[PDB]
């Protein structure tokens, strides 16, 4: 059994970017994505509609700029044998603190936590816990970095093994990177 | 406590030699099948011809039940009349009325019901020859020189397919208004029964139905279709017997705008083939 | 108590140790994202138009079996009463009454007392006939279950009863109503009855009655036996034979007696000829359509006939023969049927099927030479609405400009606009539908004067929304042609001036979306200054609509960061002034906003974008303004029209503010922890709800922030801003002041915990203790004996009360 999830976030359309990078629309096709988790900052119903045409399962949380505020601040949803926790990321003080993420996973008691305020992509394992910060799919600017590379992560979940394929557009090339996670 | 007669055939038509079969439904009782030719005396036309009396076509009585729930009992009669007495066509005329009726009556210490069944004349020997007729309705058709002067100049041409009509087939033809000075208000057909009673003799002509075929000012030179369906029991094949005659005529009457009426009479001859 | 000690954190070393090793992928490596029919227009639709158009205000009379002085609505009510009486009589086994009612209703069609009401009347009475036609049929069908003798006898009885009717028109109508029943007598009954009815119609001398009788016969034929077209062609041929009577002497005298002019008597005919021609020309071979065309041509005043020829025949046939139809239209008599109606029908045909290439210019020229000579504005717009589609579909922008100029010339004089607001809208839509590229549409000289025509407020704004939808959905790249900007600027002005106190919120949202769609697509390239000029003229132009202001703030911050990225952070003397101008722009712009939480969030984002360009003073001003705005937050806020609490939103706002003030340097003229100190004062002074404990959540967040900022090096840094880690260089005095703040915050938290314990609310106390222990584990140095003892005591207290 293979489950495909699209970890996204920080589109910021149109507050900071006109749309996704031209290639990322081509690399994304309807009927091939099983889940779509978004850290937030959709900023429009149009980006949510675009995601809704990419899959059926669309789990999306509240950012610091979302137009629709009915978005739950924190979400825990179970896929396969894993539970994924999703927050926007601006709740952690400071941003991207490993201590804050560990405390939030303690509150959630969740297998993997997603927190993507800092648009710079991150992926790390600490205390047998998995952590992914996909970054801005559209490469929306942030005060914490000088150069922001568009990026978006893809969960592939099979039983107890998750292989994460991260797509980052550098210059004009869509580099793809692989990371592996196994539940102890 | 109610009677009813159910004749087997839905159309209730029976020919001169067939068998009349049916069922009497209740909820002693007898049933009588009588056919009559009722002739009504009229205003004298010509010894007062005191021979215009009812004629019994057929008389047949069956004792059906000798002296609860829905009960049914079958019955049957033979439609036969000696060797030379013909079963006349059913005809609901005005002065000559030929009717066949079953009458069921049950005694009590008597409930009766009458149901009429139609009898059709046997088809002719058969050399059916249509007799097409061409006619011209003109001001020289009204039988009065005094009135004819006020008539506007008109000219209608027409062609009846056959004055010898099969009663099951409609009267078909064409009528062309070649030229009318006055607007034509209406052109209608008028089937007129011609009933005669007695001998040397009362003859009457009475309208059966009027069927309008042209309404309003019709185009000059367009063939309006004469079409007429003969009524079911008000028309019979032309019958002639020493006591009474039933003939038929059709009157094409043209009505003009200033209330002017013109009549053309065609004596039809209905038959069955 | 208990003091606070900050556990030493090495962010670089911890990240490097905890970072998962990743293996890149070369080309060829597998990653998941690797690659009668529907063409027949039914009578049910035409019912509505015929009933709607043909209405008379004169007093009608419905004579049955005598009623006088009846209005149209009462006439319709009486006909509905007759239909209901028909249905009730049939359901009550009184069939003779049903037949007589249908006969009288059909008799009503033989009367032409009010000519103008005849079409709608025909539509009403025929319904009864239809109600008869089905209702008889089912009965025989109910007897059927080559049917049994009972069904045949009933059918023959009905046919004989109907054949016994005297008057011609009632007989025809009642007999054609039950044509379907002929199925029960023979397999050839319909094929033998339809021609006979077609010939029977010749008896009807009144042309209008005969034409509508032919229309009904064609309708019955198509809903009963649609494979008998050879029989129904006789209807069209006999109709051409009778057509001489329409303009004849008798009908003229009848109209004179009724006092009805011919220009009003003629338009009563198309509702029936259109149906006749449509039925007879359905799937007809091209030879039959041709023969009909030449038989129509050879007549006299055939101006009326031609209309139906365009109204029924397939679009391809008329389009190919369009020049011949122009020729036929040209010699039509003026006093009879209007020519502009024929031109409208022809244009409607040419809007579906293209004409031959060699003839298009001649067709357009000769159509407009006749259209432009019309005097009445209404029929002129009726023609022009149709022909603008043709002109825009086939020809270039010059002809569209000429057509629009002609339309403006015709409608400007006599304030005719009010009579053609809808039609004109249609025209403008068409002009936009065929002109996608907006460098060409606004090159049309008279396009904007055409918008000036819509001087009404409600009508004009809808056209502006149409223009803006077309722009946002047909513009995939930023444009700069100044012709485009000025025109869309005018449209956005005239669409934004409709916002008032009475305007609904949803209308404001839609308008904001449209003007935002315009604003997003204006990109001045490397000329950043002129882009800021566009933004200042935009704020001056679009003041009222708040979301437009929000988008403008976001976009000017975007311009600031875009300049940052273009110049790679090395700000120049010329561009330092520009970025200062942009940040001052933003500073002026936020306070105008109406929403509160939006103001707070935009203040924060403005702050962060401010510090990104080494300009510190106005950034500190931003944080001070945000702090001063904090107390204004209400307890109860508005979300999506509904009302929701503002607790969690306030929590998240304060959390973001703290996380930001992590990096914010403190001015040397003031003390340490400055902005943090005023935020602490504000949050302490905030009127927190009595049943609310998120305040201690925020103090725990304060502890998190101070612990993180007490480290040697901060987790994240600005490109060229010296934060307190590099400004103070980990000074002992700064750390001591931070620790004193730690002790104050912990004392406040402990006092709140003691108050909660005294309040006997043990659930909240336990949750607070568990969260505080988690915070201490996060940041509190467990090596210190006092802090470890405090954490142990908090854990014991939390476990004591579950």
């Amino acid at each position: 059994g293979h489950r495909l999830v699209l970890v996204l976030g920080d589109l910021h359309i149109p507050h900071r970017c006109n749309s996704l990078p031209a290639k990322f629309k081509k690399l994304l096709v309807p009927g091939k994505i099983q889940h779509i988790l978004c850290t937030g900052n959709l900023c429009t119903k149009e980006s949510y509609d675009y995601l809704k045409t990419l899959a059926g399962d669309v789990h999306i949380v509240r950012g610091d700029f979302d137009e629709n505020l009915n978005y739950p601040e924190q979400k825990v949803v179970t896929v396969g044998q894993f539970k994924i926790g999703l927050i926007h990321g601006h709740q952690v003080i400071p941003w991207g603190d490993m201590a804050s993420l560990a405390l939030l996973q303690r509150q959630f008691d969740v297998d993997i936590l997603i927190s993507g305020h800092t648009h710079k992509f991150e992926a790390f394992e600490h205390e047998n816990k998995f952590y992914i910060n996909p970054g801005s799919a559209t490469g929306a600017y942030n005060a914490l970095e000088t150069n922001i590379i568009p990026s978006f992560v893809l969960m592939d979940i099979q039983a107890s093994t998750v292989v994460t394929y991260v797509y980052q557009l550098i210059g004009d090339d869509v580099k793809v990177e692989r990371i592996e996670y196994k539940k102890p | 406590t109610a009677l009813d007669i159910k004749i087997k055939r839905a159309n209730k038509v029976y020919h001169a030699g067939e068998v009349l079969s049916g069922v009497v439904v209740i909820s002693g009782v007898s049933l009588t099948m009588e056919g009559t030719v009722n002739l009504q005396l009229s205003a004298k036309s010509v010894a007062f011809y005191n021979s215009v009396k009812p004629i019994q076509i057929i008389n047949s009585t069956i004792e059906m039940v000798k002296p609860s729930g829905k009960t049914e009992i079958p019955f049957e009669f033979p439609l036969h009349l000696k060797g030379n007495k013909v079963l006349y066509e059913t005809y609901h005329g005005v002065f000559v009325n030929i009717q066949y009726t079953l009458r069921c009556d049950m005694k009590r210490s008597d409930l009766t019901k009458t149901c009429e069944f139609i009898v059709h004349s046997a088809p002719q020997k058969g050399k059916f020859t249509p007799s097409p007729v061409d006619f011209t309705i003109t001001p020289e058709t009204l039988q009065n020189v005094k009135e004819r002067a006020l008539l506007p100049k008109f000219l209608l041409r027409g062609h009846l397919n056959s004055t010898n009509c099969v009663i099951t087939q409609p009267l078909t033809g064409e009528l062309v208004v070649e030229s009318s000075e006055a607007a034509i208000r209406s052109v209608e057909l008028q089937l007129v029964r011609v009933e005669t009673c007695g001998c040397a003799y009362a003859r009457d002509a009475t309208e059966i139905q009027n069927i309008q075929i042209a309404d309003g000012d019709v185009c000059r030179g367009l063939s309006v279709p004469i079409y007429m369906v003969f009524p079911r029991l008000f028309t019979c094949p032309t019958l002639e017997t020493t006591n009474f005659k039933v003939e038929f005529e059709v009157n094409i009457v043209v009505l003009l705008h200033p209330d002017h009426l013109i009549t053309e009479n065609f004596p039809l001859k209905l038959c069955r083939i | 108590v208990f003091p606070w000690h900050s556990r030493n954190r090495n962010y670089k070393a911890e990240f490097a140790s905890c970072r998962l090793e990743a293996v890149p992928l070369e080309f060829g490596d597998y990653h998941p994202l690797k690659p009668v029919g529907s063409d027949f227009e039914p009578w049910t639709n035409k019912r509505g138009e015929i009933l709607a158009r043909y209405t008379t205000t004169e007093k009608l009379s419905i004579n049955l079996f005598e009623l006088l002085n009846l209005t149209q609505q009462d006439y319709v009510n009486r006909i509905e009463e007759l239909n209901q009486s028909l249905k009730d009589a049939w359901a009550s086994d009184q069939k003779v009454k049903a037949l007589k009612i249908v006969i009288q209703c059909s008799k009503l069609l033989s009367d032409t007392s009010v000519i103008q009401f005849y079409p709608s009347k025909f539509v009403l009475i025929t319904d009864i006939l239809d109600t008869f036609g089905k209702l008889v049929y089912e009965r025989i069908f109910s007897m059927c279950v080559n049917a049994n003798d009972t069904a045949k006898e009933t059918c023959l009885n009905w046919f004989f009863k109907i054949a016994s009717i005297r008057e011609l028109i009632p007989r025809f109508y009642v007999e054609a109503s039950i044509l379907k029943c002929n199925k029960f007598l023979s397999k050839t009954g319909i094929s033998e009855c339809l021609p006979r009815l077609t010939c029977m119609i010749r008896g009807i001398g009144d042309p209008l009655v005969s034409v509508y009788a032919r229309a009904y016969l064609c309708r019955v034929g198509m809903e009963v036996a649609p494979h008998l077209k050879e029989t129904l062609n006789k209807n069209f041929f006999d109709f051409l034979l009778t057509f001489k009577q329409i303009h004849g002497d008798t009908v003229q005298n009848q109209l004179v007696v009724q006092g009805v002019e011919l220009p009003s008597y003629l338009p009563l005919y198309p509702p029936a000829m259109d149906w006749i021609f449509q039925c007879i020309s359905y799937h007809a071979p091209e030879a039959l359509l041709t023969e009909m065309m030449e038989r129509c041509k050879k007549l006299g005043n055939n101006a009326l006939l031609l209309n139906s020829v365009m109204s029924a025949f397939r679009a391809e046939f008329i389009a190919t023969r369009s020049m011949d139809f122009i020729g036929m239209i040209k010699e039509c008599d003026e006093s009879g049927f209007p020519k502009h109606l024929l031109f409208r029908s022809l244009g409607l045909n040419l809007a579906l099927a293209d004409p031959p290439e060699s003839d298009r210019l001649q067709i357009l020229n000769e159509a407009w030479k006749v259209i432009t000579k019309l005097k009445n504005p209404q029929d002129y717009i009726n023609c022009a609405e149709v022909w603008v589609e043709y002109t825009c579909k086939h020809f270039t922008k010059r002809e569209v400009n000429t057509v629009l100029a002609d339309v403006i010339k015709h409608m400007t004089p006599d304030r005719a606009f009010e009579d053609s607001y809808p039609q004109l809208q249609l025209i403008i839509k068409k002009v936009i539908a065929h002109f996608h590229d907006f460098s060409v549409l606004f090159s049309v000289e008279k396009f904007l004067p055409f918008l000036d025509m819509f001087q009404k407020e409600s009508v004009r704004v809808e056209v502006c929304k149409c223009i803006m939808d077309a722009f946002i959905k047909h513009q995939q790249e930023p444009t700069k042609d100044p012709v485009i900007l000025n025109a869309l600027l005018h449209v956005c002005k005239t669409m934004h001036d409709s916002v008032n106190a009475l305007t609904l919120e949803d209308e404001k949202r839609m308008l904001s979306y449209l003007i935002n769609g315009f604003i997003k697509m204006v990109s001045f390239g490397r000329d950043f200054e002129q882009q800021l000029s566009f933004y200042v003229e935009s704020r001056s132009m679009f003041c009222n609509l708040e979301p437009v202001l929000v988008q403008l703030i976001h976009s000017v911050n975007r311009l600031a960061m875009e300049t940052r990225k273009v110049m790679k952070g090395n700000h120049s003397r010329k561009t330092a002034a520009f970025v200062r101008a942009c940040v001052a722009y933003c500073f002026i712009t936020i306070p105008s906003l109406a929403g509160i939480f939006t103001r707070l969030n935009l203040y924060l984002h403005s702050g962060q974008v401010a510090l990104a360009n080494q300009c510190l003073s106005q950034a500190d001003a931003f944080f001070k303004a945000a702090i001063s705005l904090v107390p204004e937050v209400p307890k109860m806020i508005n979300i999506d029209g509904k009302m929701r609490p503002s607790e969690s939103f306030l929590l998240e706002f304060l959390c973001n503010f703290f996380s930001t003030l992590l990096i914010v340097p403190d001015h040397p003229e003031h003390g340490v922890l400055f902005l943090v100190r005023e935020l602490l004062n504000v949050i302490q002074d905030y009127t927190w709800e009595d049943n609310s404990d998120e305040k201690i959540r925020i103090y725990t967040c304060v502890l998190h922030l101070l612990s993180a900022m007490s480290q040697e090096t901060y987790l994240y840094h600005i490109d060229k801003v010296d934060s307190n880690d590099s400004l103070y260089g980990g000074d002992s005095k700064f750390l001591a002041e931070n620790n004193k703040l730690c002790e104050t915050v912990m004392a406040q938290i402990l006092e709140h915990l003691k108050t909660l314990a005294k309040d006997e609310a043990l659930k909240r106390q336990s949750s607070l203790g568990l969260s505080f222990f988690n915070s201490i584990l996060a940041h509190g140095d467990l090596r210190n004996n006092k802090l470890n003892q405090l954490s142990v005591n908090l854990w014991h207290l939390a476990q004591r009360h579950g």
